[PDB]
RNA sequence: GUGAACAGCCUCUAGUUGAUAGAAUAAUGUAGAUAAGGGAAGUCGGCAAAAUAGAUCCGUAACUUCGGGAUAAGGAUUGGC
RNA sequence: AUAACGAGAUUCCCACUGUCCCUAUCUA
RNA sequence: GCAGUCAAGCGACAUUGCUAUGUCGGCUCUUCCUAUCAUACCGAAGCAGAAUUCGGUAAGCGUUGGAUUGUUCACCCACUAAUAGGGAACGUGAGCUGGGUUUAGACCGUCGUGAGACAGGUUAGUACCCUACUGAUGAAUGUUACCGCAAUAGUAAUUGAACUUAGUACGAGAGGAACAGUUCAUUCGGAUAAUUGGUUUUUGCGGCUGUCUGAUCA
RNA sequence: UGUACAACGGGGUAUUGUAAGCAGUAGAGUAGCCUGUUGUUACGAUCUGCUGAGAUUAAGCCUUUGUUGUCUGAUUUGU
């Protein structure tokens, strides 16, 4: 078994889902669902589509580089399948997932910080410019 | 392979029975293998298709009595024709006993006309076919087909020359005698 | 299955019916193949014989070196270009449908094969895999 | 020299790979093919029932020597794990992300020298050189692009397809630093690389191999 | 006239007439051989279809080219909550076939089966078993007489069981009564075992098990009045044929002067009871065990139920049986599971099905995540979070 | 108004709400469409459908009664600011 | 007594397409 | 067949030389016959194996896609185990096709003084009634409801490949099998949306053109 | 007259694709005042941040610790 990352969205592609394309260049492209496959068939650029992870990574909407992401790699060199190592990896994956979620939440908070001041300023502008409405209200 | 069938072979025997003499009207291009405006006993005309049977009948009457066309499929049946109420003229449909260079098979229905371009090239010298179009000193006859297609503007979508159509037209013109050729005695 | 097959054939979607044109994938000089019939297919009323990846078909070369034209020889399809069910659980399809020409014994006319070669064809035909520089 | 057969395929090289320290065979069919190697190899070197990308052509999808083994991208993680477990640490296993997955056909190599398809990028060439620890050169046998299918090599000698020219034979012999002979296998089959598998002390070919072919194989490989 | 061509007849003639089934419950026709050398056990079970899902199984089929490979395939999920015995039937052989001797009911019955005996239940006084319950007690004799009569003359014993509909997400609220023949020990042992189970519940793992082969019997999907083209697969006429083109043109010859019954006329399609055999059970689930959809090759503590629930069906929440292939009938439909009915010994039956991974992605669309945790990890925090 | 146009569509002045209708969307029909791979292998027969369609620029063959073929054929562009 | 032109008769090539392989869906 | 040959009976078997004047055809459909092409089971053949010939019962199944005839005449390519022969008004016009035949116009050849005809070739042509069948309601059975038996009618599976047997028996060589066990596929039949393909009136979500609501939004 | 039913609302799962509005030292370029040589103030398709935002969600998707409403309308049946 192997979950594949969508070429157009990087989303996990579980077995028996989506469509795969093989070109004369002797490489394979996997699409999670028909939407991504149709978008690719139109020669669209994922970096210019807002609903694909490529744009978010390029646009900086989410943490693009982090230390946690270094754990996940294509292990071209296998391991001898030690029983203790299996349990250690099982615990480490959960710990890394929790840490990555915390870091992503922190990054989102840092990106969204300051919206409160803008909202307060907009409310002040709306209140100041509508005296008659307030007078009629009370 | 075409130009023969039971319904076609039957007519030959019918005209032979209905005719008392047969005269050679075979093509003059290959003696070893007649126009309207220029040139009771039943005489039957025997020969391959596109040999001159219909044209020879028409020129005798000085009018287009019989249908004449380059296509071998002139007619599957014969009819009686008379001149001066002296001799009866009967022309059998062309029968080829058990090809494309001869007026036998229509070039339209052939799926692979390109391979016959070397055949026509063999019959005629370089200059004789060059004088027909005079486009280049061609070599690699496929290149000759492409050159003729470009000269005549016979190109498919994208810009590729129409090799099949150009070859078909070349063979059709060869059937008309546009490119002179003859068999040495 | 015809001679040269070393195992059972998987059930895959029919891509090339009779008369379908498939590009060549060998250095034999041919460029396109015209399918006239499919070997091992059970003919039924109104049902045009159709091939698929790894199938052996009889075809006549339409374009390429004239020496190979007008003659019918067995051909093996290397690319289908129609989605088929792979047991690994992926609906994969190839960019262009293509085939190769080989004798009934399975020996490849061309010394080598160009472009990707389907897994279901290389696995079933040892000669195709040996003469194919790319699989999948 | 020993005669054997796959289920019914005489191309032993397609369904098996043999080296000086390990052997690989297809899992499909029965154990008759597996037992044939045991009669000659016994338990001296490992014999692994392994598949590559779900195919039985593992002999042509993978290439390697006693120092390392290479597999294409299509190989699943399960196959890589099984190969790692079933082979000693002295035999390296390295996944290859090259465009041409036909490692067995693209790469023809022995314990000292290797030949690769020129289209292979220099990165994969360096990876092959480092993992296998052998000299790697871009060469073809008289225009035969697939060196791994039209050539067989070993520390004792090598064999190429008959169409190889005398000049090509001399050049390849000089490059590989081993004797080479142009001949056929499996009763005139020109695909020598895929027809049979050979090592420094054991050559296995299909039943169709004629007596002159077996004698030539034994003489060139110095098996007796 | 030999018509110059031979073609197979369109549609199997054995599945006629193609009429609607008389009940949504597909009654079982034949039970297994009923060899009395084995312990008493049930022969069938009742379940409700709960959609389907995909499975990846490490095929170990020897000889096959998929041996030791990984193959993805479809599996159907049927909601099979525990079943409760509510009576027994004693059958006595007669020259005119099997005949029902007498029926004995339990001491008390749940409202689910009492509801099955009324069509205006909300208006009903609910007098289901007012006197029968009174007859059961105060002597312990009237029922015992029926039990003795059954023991004396019965030949095959059938247990009256009904599904716990209230446990299922269905809003039906009505149970389905069914007769299940008792196999195993002698008829006296059969009735003794059934008697001890009065008012009790029977699980599903005691009847079926992993790797077991079962036969699916249920009513197929209804489609109403259908044209012959789809009803029997008749080929369409070329185009714009007079008086229609989607119908069989020639119906019969002058002699005979009547329309042959086999000329495949148009009519009702679907809703016909069908029987399928050789269905291998892939997994037996329990509602009290967490991680029902987990596997030794997955480790994920997730239920088989897809994200957001099934389509047109609720959450399993009970015991379920996983079976490969497709089962007749649509979702939330009552389907009866029956044994193979014969001593199957094919290697497929002997095969052991150890699932590698179970698909629990949402069936509501192009699902990309197996559990909400994966979706949260991928998409991350959203605006609504803060 | 758009558009070369009284081509096609919307709007102002002016004039109409007249064609028995309520519920459902069974088969089969009438009118109009979409479809993975092949692209006529169907049929007596390319029957029907489809495909190019306006404008700007390059280019345009055989024949010819030199007036035509010709918008031959085949190619590049079309929005907004 | 043969150019152009044609709701004239027939053959063939490119594009094309549910005529077909094999039918399926929608709208009034 | 012609002209002989001998001869059990009242002339059998054997025996001598040579030797198209019509329109029916095709797409779908159901059923029936064996005079068996293929499949099951057997006997005889120089059957050593392999392959093949004939013969016996057996009709369940299967008996095709194409170059090509309007065609009655009827010939070829390829797959497949094989591509067997027939009937039901040589079934099937209120089923279709009018393809061909056959009105009213017109063109070419023969004759006919003429109108016209053909030995002839071409062109264009106007069920809503009853029953049967497929589906579907229904009064009377003391009422309703549930669970059951089955008189009866129909009936289905079909065929080839792949591993082991085994390069083993057989065989001088060439080559080359049984059985049993195991794995797929061809045709057909019953289901079903798990995955993928297809449909968009979810007019669900976005963009595009003309026009209109003063502009934005809508 | 209660794990009772129905209309909404809250979540889960999906479809599409970043809504109105605000601000920008992004924005090819063209103009008033001025006096540069990042002048400033105006027009400016687009782009940037709020904003994986906005909208729909069953008419045949799952759930509902909430709000509101409903629960005696006619006929027939006898050994
Ligand atoms: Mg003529």
């Amino acid at each position: 078994m192997r979950i594949y990352q969508c070429h157009f969205c990087s989303s996990p592609c579980y077995p028996g889902h989506g469509i795969m394309f093989v070109r004369n260049d002797a490489k394979e492209f996997r699409f999670c669902r028909s939407k991504c496959h149709k978008a690719f068939k139109q020669r669209r650029n994922p970096r210019k589509l807002k609903w694909t992870k490529a744009f978010r990574k390029a646009a900086g909407k989410e943490l693009a580089v982090d230390s946690t992401l270094t754990f996940a790699q294509r292990r071209n060199v296998p391991v001898r399948y030690n029983r203790e190592l299996v349990a250690t990896t099982l615990k480490a994956m959960a710990r890394i997932e929790e840490i990555r979620q915390k870091r992503e939440r922190a990054f989102y908070k840092n990106r969204m910080r300051g919206n409160k001041e803008k909202d307060f300023l907009r409310d002040k502008k709306l209140v100041e410019s509508n005296p008659e409405l307030l007078r009629i209200r009370e | 392979s075409k130009g023969q069938s039971k319904r076609i072979w039957n007519e030959l025997y019918k005209v032979i029975d209905s005719s008392d003499v047969v005269i050679h009207v075979l093509d003059a291009r290959d003696p070893l293998g007649a126009s309207i405006t220029n040139s009771q006993i039943s005489v039957g005309f025997i020969g391959y298709p596109n040999t001159g049977k219909s044209s020879i009948i028409n020129t005798l009457r000085k009018k287009k009595v019989c249908q004449v066309a380059p296509i071998p499929g002139e007619t599957k049946v014969w009819q009686y024709i008379t001149l001066m109420k002296r001799i009866f003229l009967i022309d059998c449909p062309g029968i080829v006993p058990p090809i494309l260079f001869r007026g036998v098979v229509r070039v339209e229905h052939v799926t692979h006309p390109e391979q016959y371009i070397p055949g026509v090239l063999k019959r005629c010298q370089v200059k004789h076919l060059e004088r027909t179009y005079e486009i280049s000193g061609w070599k690699d006859a496929t290149e000759f087909i492409e050159i003729l297609a470009r000269k005549q503007g016979r190109l498919l979508k994208g810009g590729e020359p129409d090799e099949s159509g150009v070859s078909k037209q070349i063979l059709n013109d060869f059937n008309r005698g546009k490119i002179p050729w003859f068999v040495l005695p | 299955s015809g001679n040269g097959a070393q195992g059972t054939k998987f059930r895959i979607s029919l891509g090339l019916p009779v008369g379908a044109i498939m590009n060549c994938a060998d250095n034999s000089g041919a460029r396109n193949l015209y399918i006239i019939a499919v070997k091992g297919s059970g003919s039924r009323l109104n049902r045009l014989p159709a091939a698929s990846l790894g199938d052996m078909v009889m075809a006549t070369v339409k374009k390429g070196k004239p020496e190979l034209r007008k003659k019918v020889m067995p051909a093996i399809v290397v690319r289908q270009a129609k989605s088929w069910r792979r047991r690994d659980g992926v609906f994969l399809y190839f960019e262009d449908n293509a085939g190769v020409i080989a004798n009934p014994k399975g020996e490849m006319k061309g010394s080598a094969i160009t472009g990707p070669v389907g897994k279901e064809c290389a696995d079933l035909w040892p000669r195709v895999a040996s003469n194919s520089g790319v699989v999948v | 020299a020993t005669r054997t057969q796959f289920e019914n395929s005489n191309e032993i090289g397609v369904f098996s790979k043999l080296t000086n320290t390990y052997c690989l065979v297809a899992v499909g069919g029965s154990e008759n093919f597996y037992s044939a190697f045991e009669a000659e190899l016994g338990d001296a070197i490992p014999i692994v029932h392994t598949t590559i990308a779900g195919t039985r052509i593992i002999g042509r999808m993978t290439a390697g020597n006693r120092r390392g083994l290479l597999v294409p991208t299509q190989t699943t993680d399960q196959e890589l794990q099984h190969l790692r477990n079933s082979l000693p640490d002295s035999v390296k296993i390295q996944r290859v992300e090259e465009r041409l997955s036909a490692l067995g056909n693209v790469i023809c190599c022995n314990d000292y020298v290797a030949l690769v398809h020129p289209d292979i990028d220099r990165e994969t060439e360096e990876l092959i050189s480092d993992v296998l620890g052998v000299e790697v050169f871009r060469q073809t046998i008289s225009g035969n692009i697939l060196v791994g299918s039209y050539c067989s090599l070993s520390n004792q000698g090598g064999l190429v397809h008959p169409q190889t020219s005398v000049q090509d034979q001399e050049e390849l012999s000089s490059l590989l630093q081993v004797p080479l002979v142009a001949g056929t296998v499996n009763r005139g089959s020109s695909v020598v690389g895929a027809g049979m598998v050979v090592n420094d002390y054991l050559a296995v070919t299909g039943l169709d191999t004629t007596a002159p072919e077996l004698s030539v194989i034994e003489s060139i490989f110095r098996l007796q | 006239s030999h018509r110059k061509y031979e073609a197979p007849r369109h549609g199997h003639l054995g599945f006629l007439p193609r009429k609607r089934a008389a009940s949504i419950r597909a009654r079982v026709k034949a039970f297994p051989k009923d060899d009395r050398s084995k312990p008493v056990a049930l022969t069938s079970f009742l379940g409700y279809k709960a959609g389907m899902t995909t499975i990846v199984r490490d095929l170990d089929r020897p000889g096959s080219k998929f041996h030791k490979r990984e193959v993805v395939e479809a599996v159907t999920v049927v909601d099979t909550p525990p079943v409760v015995v509510v009576g027994v039937v004693g059958y006595v052989e007669t020259p005119r076939g099997l005949r029902s001797l007498t029926t004995v009911w339990a001491e008390h019955l749940s409202d689910e089966v009492k509801r099955r005996f009324y069509k205006n239940w909300y208006k009903s006084k609910k007098k289901a078993f007012t006197k029968y319950s009174a007859k059961y007690a105060q002597d312990g004799a009237g029922i015992e007489r029926e039990l003795a009569r059954i023991k004396k003359y019965a030949s095959v014993v059938r247990v009256l069981v009904h599904t716990q509909i209230r446990k299922t997400p269905l809003a039906q609220k009505k149970a389905h009564l069914a007769e299940i023949q008792l196999n195993g020990g002698s008829i006296s042992e059969k009735v003794d075992w059934a008697r001890e189970h009065f008012e009790k519940t029977v699980a599903v793992d005691s009847v079926f098990e992993q790797n077991e082969m079962i036969d699916a019997i249920a009513v197929t999907k209804g489609h109403g009045f259908e044209g012959v083209t789809h009803r029997w697969g008749t080929k369409k006429l070329p185009r714009k044929t007079h008086r229609g083109l989607r119908k069989v043109a020639c119906i019969g010859a002058w002699h005979p002067a009547h329309v042959m019954w086999s000329v495949a006329r148009a009519g009702q399609r679907g809703y016909h009871s069908r029987t399928s055999i050789n269905h291998k059970i892939y997994r037996v689930g329990k509602g009290d065990d967490e991680a029902n959809g987990a596997t030794s090759f997955d480790r994920t503590k997730k239920t088989i139920t897809p994200m957001g629930g099934f389509v047109h069906y609720g959450e399993i929440k009970n015991d379920f049986i996983m079976v490969k292939g497709c089962i007749p009938g649509n979702r939330k439909r009552i389907v009866t599971l029956r044994k193979s009915l014969y001593t199957n010994t094919s290697r497929k039956a002997l095969e052991e099905v150890s699932l590698k991974w179970i698909d629990t992605a949402s069936k509501f669309g192009k699902g990309r995540f197996q559990t909400p945790a994966e979706k949260h990890a991928f998409m991350g925090t959203l605006k609504k979070d803060l």
